Order: structure tokens, then sequence, then C-alpha cells
């Protein structure tokens, strides 16, 4: 009953954003609540942000 | 109240350097250091790759016969390119390369008002004896991080996320200063780490100019 099939493959890039789950390997899941700026994250004595 | 001045700029490496501000009153070293650190990390102006046009490439989810890397990896390597255009605020570099070997950033036929500060920066590897890449890399000047999914056309021009921020790491220390007859005077050592496309002195001057212009509300 069909003549021809056309399949179109869309590819999207999903960036991380507040809302989607991130986990570890030890059953510690969580949902991102804020994407904090670089200068607002804690830093050590060498200035490297966390 | 005394005032601080840029007394020393120790350019230890090609990228990361230290500037020194002295003398500073007690309790002002931390204030100035943290304000300058936040302004440098947030609001410095730089140049970044924004649009790329490879010759026979339609989308970034494809490959080119001859190169060892996907077009996505080439786009990421171009995203990590350090360039110091001087007069304009938008330029188009043209990379042409053929033959087996790496394609470093030195293979960019850059103009007079363009400076590639890391010529050893690899982009992609050509693995075929007759395989050539001819790409148009659009470098433009901006501020902060502006992803390609928020800006604003043919099926050839690929968009890369642009990170116009020359500084990568900023740290600061405060330590007692050497004055002839005085104590409780601090000295601020700002140890910054750019990618090479900015001057530490003009970085500090821009940060202070931005801070003063914000304070000009009152």
């Amino acid at each position: 009953g069909v003549l021809k099939i056309v399949k179109v493959y869309l590819a999207v890039k999903r960036r991380i954003q507040p809302g989607d789950k991130m986990a570890g390997r030890h059953g510690n899941k969580g949902v991102i609540s804020k994407i904090n700026p670089i200068e607002d994250m804690p830093y050590d004595e060498n200035g490297t942000p966390v | 109240f005394l005032k601080p001045r840029l007394v020393d700029i120790e350019q230890v490496s090609s990228t990361h350097a230290k500037v020194t501000l002295e003398p500073l009153e007690r309790g002002f070293g931390h204030t100035l250091g943290n304000a300058l650190r936040r302004i440098l990390l947030s609001s410095m102006p730089g140049c970044a790759v924004t649009e790329v046009e490879i010759d026979g490439v339609l989308h970034e989810y494809s490959t080119k016969e001859g190169v060892q890397e996907d077009i996505l990896e080439i786009l990421l390597n171009l995203k990590g390119l350090a360039v110091r255009v001087q007069g304009k605020d938008e330029v188009i570099l043209t990379l042409n390369k053929s033959g087996i070997g790496p394609v470093t950033a030195a293979d960019i036929t850059h103009d007079g008002d363009v400076e590639i500060v890391k010529p050893q920066h690899v982009i992609c590897h050509l693995t075929d004896e007759n395989a050539s890449i001819s790409m148009r890399i659009k470098v433009q000047r901006g501020r902060g991080y502006v992803p390609a999914s928020t800006r604003i056309r043919p099926i050839g021009r690929l968009l890369v996320d642009a990170c116009y921020s020359p500084v990568e790491r900023i740290a600061y220390n405060v330590e007692a200063a050497r004055v002839e007859q005085r104590t409780d005077l601090d000295k601020l050592v700002i140890e910054m780490e750019t990618n090479g496309t900015i001057d530490p002195e003009e970085a500090i001057r821009r940060a202070a100019t931005i801070l003063a212009e914000q304070l000009e509300a009152f």
C-alpha cells in the first residue's frame, strides 16, 4: 500500500542547563539548580575555580 | 588615604603573569583584589572564532575524506584558537593547507592586523597525500560567553560557540609592603593567566576603568 519512504535525520546538540539530572557512580543523583558564573564559584589559593 | 600604583609587572610566561599594586591601605587589598578579580574573570574583551566555512563541508556532523578528525573536532580546536586582531573588530582568516601532516595555526594566512599568538596550536591532521583543507575562519571581538544557539545562513557556514574572554585564571594575594617608616600597609599581587591575546597592564586598566564607570552612578 506504500510507494516510497523518506527518512530525515535531525541532529541536535543538547547543552547542560538547570533541570536535567547529573549523577555519580555511587547513587548520588541531583538536578542542576543554577549555572553559576566562573567568578562566583569558590576558588582555592591558586585561584582555580570549582 | 594613599593610592595604589602598578609598581611591577612580572611577565613570567607567555600567557600567565603577575602585576603588583602598592601601597594599599589596610582592608583595601582584599576589596580591590576581589573586585578586580571578578571584573577580569567576567568582563574582559577578547577575540574569538565565531563562524567557519570549510570548502566541501555542509554540517558539523560529517567528515572530510583525508582529515583524521571529524568536523566537530575541527570546530572545537578552532574554538580554542587565540588571536589578537588589532584594528578591526571582525576579520576573516583563510587557512589553506595540503599534504600529509598536522595543520597548526601557523598555517593561517593571517593579515597585517591579525596576530596568532600560539602558532603550534594543532587544528586537524591530514593523512592523505592528496587531501587539502581550505577554510574561512571568521574571528570577531566580543565579551563573555555567547553561545551559537542564542545569536540572532547558507548550508555551508557552521557556527561555533564563542568565548571572548582572554583570562583563564585570576588569583590575588595581599602582603605587607616595604615603606620607609610606616606599617599596616598592604601590597596586592594579582597573578593572572590569560591565553596571550591581552596585556596584563591594559587588563588591569580596563578592569579599574569598568569599576570606576560603574561607581559613577554616585
